[PDB]
């Protein structure tokens, strides 16, 4: 009853800001992602 | 975990003997076993090796065809038979246990050992630099060791072992693979190396750090201990 | 009831206001990843029947897998060796957990019990360390917080946070309509999300133990759930052949992933280390990869003869392991 | 290029693979049986006479089977590698429920391509129930007076034609619902069993000796 | 004259050296095929390969040219090995038939009785008996027929497997008779559209065995008993029939079934 109402009274923000933050985090680590650009076959332990 | 030996004594030249190491307190069938001997006034040397399942056996080049080793898992005890006792066959023996998988700690427990007295080669060589070091409590020790060949493998493993024998006790494992601490050892000890020059470093010294320090290698199976280094307070 | 509806109309009304733009329009300039190719490097064999769960290790080399014959196996991912092989008491197990410290392994299933096994004992065997039993349904997920804290989601509409030395429940979580399907912890360790068979996903709180938020955009039950690496989003996959991206601060659905050629349900959803690829399992003998931003296909991990029942990406992102009902684990690079 | 420790690691792995192969063999000579049933069905007597998860490890003629009861839309996915299912339904008391349930189980996606054994349990109390007259079974299905068994009945005992019609109408209902769909995929095997009677084991032994034989014949391309 | 005996008579060597080793490749390489019943097929393909590599290429043109152009240093072995290898094929078939029988008359304990040890035992026994008979009958003592002492033992040793095979396949047909009847219910068009498959499947194998191995031994037994007409031109086709048996021996028991066909298709392809 009342709890559900009470519960819906909390801080929010625009969708675009959150999408931009997610995009920024995704771009921030692109160069450490082996599954995007495959590593040359001399640094992984699954060579051959 | 408890390994107890049975056998030994005074024997005539040319005779034969049988020694039995019995284990009670751990899962025997998952462990490989070794025998290691020590001379009355010298270091340690390797004598034999038997795997789990008896699918691989090694002996020493000295006694390649005079001793035999076999185990009884249902009876839960290992033993060896000794024939043609030379004048060098007088020593005191221990049975050691080890296990091999990714990240294990081989040679992690030693037995008590029993004494046997007799009446009247391309192998890696380890050199212990200083045979005696004078120390005082609360200072650093920098024991060193030199190796004939680089011990590091292609993957990265090193295969260097540090043992510390007290006066009146069997050796105990301190560091395996030159960098990893043992289970029940304090964080005082540390080890390092660069393939050939190996160093064991102690920061703070207490009264229980008195004894002999031995090294060891495990790269090629004929494995040699080293002379040692004595520490006194 | 009128007061609750009042809010219900109003919260919805409140939320509409929050939205200002979609995701496709903003991320148009983001160039597509393209086509992605991965090839099998190992094929782990030794499981008799179909396998249900797997979980990587912190060192990124050991892994654990659970099968329906009553088998847990710990695999060395480099040399294909078999470090340990443990038998379970109940042949029906749906979940396994590998501790962050590498000392313990957890399992559970129809037996209504969660078992904690000690790995690095003083012998060559692995024995039972703890036996948690306080539920009346089937477990579907259990995760380690530390060597002492474990969170288990069960089929009896309850999620429990336990204490291992004692063996009794410490914080119980209630509020779901159906049985709980999946669960995932946040990297910041403070929160975690849960998904049950009521098309709704629910956040929780570790210490106080209250449902802080609730998300609903699906049609049927949700089978799998996982966090985004950042800790401010997550993703769900449900029986209606759809994936959904949900946000925590925005409290609104972000993006949906589905194509007209998929009819089967989704069983496992997992993220890459960075958070650019989304690996989704399926029942049509496949396992697909989605671009998590532009919502497009980016290749297929074909090669299985049955449904893909478990997926796991290593911590540093150099491999992905995939299990199936054909009883063969495949490692991909 | 293997060190002195990698060799022992691989030897340990191979020693584990031995045991795994030893288990895979014995896993292929065992037949698993999921046990469905209703609340009041007399499954307890059957599982006692053959002996969450409730288990049964009975064996017959040097072959071993493992029976397991559960406790449904969620955990049925697990049970599709079983040989067959011994469904138990009550007979000598009011059925529209049970028929419904049979009709839902027979059409399940994860339970297709599996034959169903069907025990009609507790017939012993059906003999008396129709012996007391009154309104036995006809009030709920107004077709017992209108259904007539053919001459091919061959009753085992023939103590009363009335109980014969009573048995055969419900058996025909179940058989009809079985054959009204499925494309020859699987087959129902009905039986009349009670609580007291000794052997519902052979029956299970002689069954699933026909299913695997039929599969065998279909594989070898002569059926 | 026209060498029309080249093509036909030479359409078996190829098919027994190109279509025969693929069975061994697809039995050793793939994984769900290592099964005690696929070892008795690899061994039979090996015997047929040994026949088709050695005897058929050397005896082909020989039967055509009617002149010996190779020397007597191999002829001896040619008689010694052929009577071992060819017979081996027959000694395999019996065992395979028993296999099939034990898979139909007893489907519950089939994995528990047909283990790899029994398959290897059957292979070893067949090979050893064939080689022992060849080394004791021919080695001790460009060809010549048998005398009036070993023909009886060559006849009984052939009749025993024939009797076993026909009895077992008859029982298999009788078992498949009464389960096309229960499944249907009887419709005349339905207990006859189902009862034809098994008849065709068993008849093809039985015919391929009997029509190839009967005339030669029947003709040999007659001549030995009395009236040894034995025209030179009649004795070549008699042995060519037994030779050409292996040209299709590894087509009935391998290419018939679907899984072997799929393995062969994969191996022939990329």
């Amino acid at each position: 009853v009342e709890q559900l109402k009470m519960e819906a009274n909390i801080d929010r923000i625009k969708v675009s800001k959150a999408a931009a933050d997610l995009m920024a985090y995704c771009e921030a680590h692109a160069k450490e992602d082996p599954l995007l650009t495959p590593v040359p076959a001399s640094e992984n332990p699954f060579r051959e | 975990v408890q390994l107890v030996e049975s056998g030994g004594g005074l024997v005539q030249p040319g005779g034969s003997r049988k020694l039995s190491c019995s284990a009670s307190g751990f899962a025997f069938s998952s462990f490989g076993m070794h025998w290691v001997r020590q001379a009355p006034e010298k270091g340690l040397e390797w004598v034999a090796y038997i795997s789990s399942g008896s699918g691989t056996i090694y002996y020493a080049d000295t006694v390649k065809g005079r001793f035999t080793i076999s185990r009884d898992d249902p009876k839960n005890t290992l033993f060896l038979q000794m024939t043609s006792l030379r004048s060098e066959d007088t020593a005191m023996y221990y049975c050691v246990r080890s296990i091999y998988y990714y990240g294990s700690s081989p040679f992690d427990f030693w037995g008590q050992g029993t004494t046997l007295t007799v009446s009247a080669s391309a192998d890696i060589v380890m050199t212990q630099a200083t045979s005696s070091v004078p120390v005082t409590p609360g200072e650093s020790v920098s024991i060193s060791c030199r190796s004939s060949k680089s011990l590091l493998h292609s993957n990265g493993n090193t295969y260097l072992y540090w043992f510390l024998q007290r006066p009146g006790q069997s050796p105990q494992l301190l560091i395996y693979r030159m960098s990893n601490l043992a289970s029940g050892v304090p964080d005082r000890f540390s080890g390092s190396g660069s393939g050939t020059a190996f160093t064991l470093t102690i920061s703070r010294l207490e009264a229980e750090d008195v004894g002999v320090y031995y090294c060891m290698q495990h790269l090629e199976y004929p494995l040699t201990f080293g002379a040692g280094t004595k520490l006194e307070l | 009831r009128q007061e609750a509806e009042q809010l219900k109309n109003q919260i919805r009304d409140a939320r509409k206001a929050c939205a200002d733009a979609t995701l496709s329009q903003i991320t148009n300039n983001i160039d597509p990843v393209g086509r992605i190719q991965m090839r099998t490097r190992r094929t782990l064999r030794g499981h008799l029947a179909k396998i249900y769960a797997m979980h990587w290790g912190t060192d990124s080399r050991l892994l654990v897998s659970a099968s329906q014959d009553g088998k847990l196996i710990i695999w060395d991912s480099y040399t294909t060796n078999k470090v340990h092989a443990i038998p379970l008491r109940s042949s029906w197990v749906m979940t396994c957990a590998y501790a962050p410290s590498g000392n313990y392994v957890a399992c559970g299933g129809l037996d209504n019990i969660c078992s904690i096994y000690n790995l690095k004992t003083r012998e060559g065997n692995v024995r039972v360390s703890r036996e948690l039993a306080g539920h009346t349904g089937y477990l579907s997920c259990c995760r380690f917080l530390d060597d002492n804290q474990i969170v288990t989601s069960s089929g009896d509409t309850t999620c429990a946070l336990w204490d291992i030395e004692t063996g009794q429940q410490t914080t119980t979580f209630t509020g779901h309509t159906g049985d709980v399907m999946s669960l995932s912890l946040a990297p910041d360790t403070r929160l975690f999300v849960s998904g049950a068979c009521d098309a709704s996903a629910k956040l929780w709180d570790v210490r106080e133990g209250m449902c802080r938020q609730t998300f609903t955009g699906h049609e049927s039950d949700i089978n799998a759930i996982c966090f985004f690496p950042n800790g401010n989003a997550f993703a769900t996959g449900s029986d209606d052949a759809t994936c959904r991206l949900f946000d925590l601060r925005a409290d609104q659905e972000l993006m949906t992933y589905s194509h007209d050629n998929i009819i089967c349900g989704i069983t496992s959803v997992s993220f890459s280390k960075s958070g650019r690829l989304l690996l989704a399992g399926y029942d049509d003998f496949n396992c697909n990869v989605w671009d998590a931003l532009k919502a497009d296909r980016a290749g297929v991990l074909a090669g299985h003869d049955n449904r893909v029942s478990c997926l796991g990406v290593t911590d540093d992102g150099m491999a992905v392991a995939t299990g199936s009902w054909d009883s063969f684990l495949k490692i991909w690079n | 290029t293997l060190s002195a420790e990698d060799k022992a690691a691989v030897e340990r792995s191979k020693m584990i693979e031995k045991q795994l192969q030893k288990e895979r063999l014995a896993y292929k000579a065992t037949h698993r049986l999921l046990l469905l049933g209703a609340d009041n069905s007399g499954k307890s007597t059957i599982v006692k006479q053959m002996r969450g998860i409730f288990e049964t490890r009975f064996q017959v003629d040097k072959v071993n089977f493992h029976m397991f009861d559960v406790g449904r839309r969620k955990w049925i996915q697990c049970f599709n590698d079983v040989t067959a299912i011994i469904y138990v339904a009550d007979c000598s008391d009011y059925l529209r429920e049970s028929l419904d349930d049979f009709e839902s189980i027979w059409n399940n996606r994860w339970l297709r391509t599996i034959s169903i054994i069907l025990f009609l349990n507790k017939q012993d109390m059906l003999a008396e129930k129709v012996l007391a007259g009154k309104s036995k079974i006809e009030d709920y299905f107004p077709e017992y007076a209108n259904y007539t068994v053919p001459e091919d009945a061959t009753p085992d005992a023939g103590e009363d034609p009335k109980v014969t019609r009573a048995k055969f109408f419900i058996r025909d209902l179940f058989l009809r619902i079985s054959t009204a769909t499925g494309d020859g995929k699987h087959y129902c095997y009905p039986h009349f069993t009670c609580a007291v009677d000794t052997e519902n084991a052979r029956r299970i032994f002689n069954d699933c000796r026909d299913i695997i034989q039929r599969m065998h014949l279909k594989q070898y391309e002569l059926l | 004259p026209r060498a029309i005996l080249y093509g036909v008579l030479g359409l078996g060597a190829l098919l027994a050296v190109f279509g025969n080793l693929l069975v061994i490749i697809a039995i050793l390489h793939f994984k769900q095929l290592h099964t005690p019943t696929n070892f008795l097929v690899a061994s039979l393909a090996c015997a047929d390969f040994l026949v088709g590599v050695t005897v058929m290429p050397f005896s082909t043109v020989r039967s055509v040219e009617s002149c010996w152009y190779f020397g007597e240093s191999y002829c001896k072995f040619h008689t010694c090995f052929d009577t071992s290898f060819c017979f081996a094929s027959l000694f395999h078939l019996c065992c395979i038939s028993i296999d099939r029988y034990i898979a139909v008359t007893d489907p519950l304990t089939y994995p528990t009785k047909f283990t790899v040890s029994v398959s290897g035992l059957c292979i070893a026994l067949s090979w050893f008996f064939s080689v022992t008979y060849s080394f004791s009958i021919f080695y001790t003592g460009c060809q010549a027929p048998l005398n009036q002492n070993w023909v009886l033992l060559c006849f009984l040793l052939f009749f025993l497997p024939t009797v076993v095979m026909v009895f077992l396949y008859g029982r298999i047909f009788l078992v498949a008779k009464y389960q096309a009847r229960k499944i249907e219910g009887s419709y005349k068009e339905r207990v006859a559209k189902r009862e034809r498959k098994a008849a065709k499947t068993l008849g093809i194998a039985m015919a391929a065995f009997l029509v190839s191995w009967l005339p030669y031994i029947i003709d040999a037994v007659i001549d030995a008993y009395m009236n040894f007409i034995t025209p030179a031109y009649v004795y070549e086709i008699l042995v060519w029939c037994v030779y050409y048996n292996s040209a299709m021996n590894p087509l009935i028991y391998a290419f018939f079934y679907p899984w072997f066909r799929k393995a062969i298709k994969l191996i022939v392809s990329g």
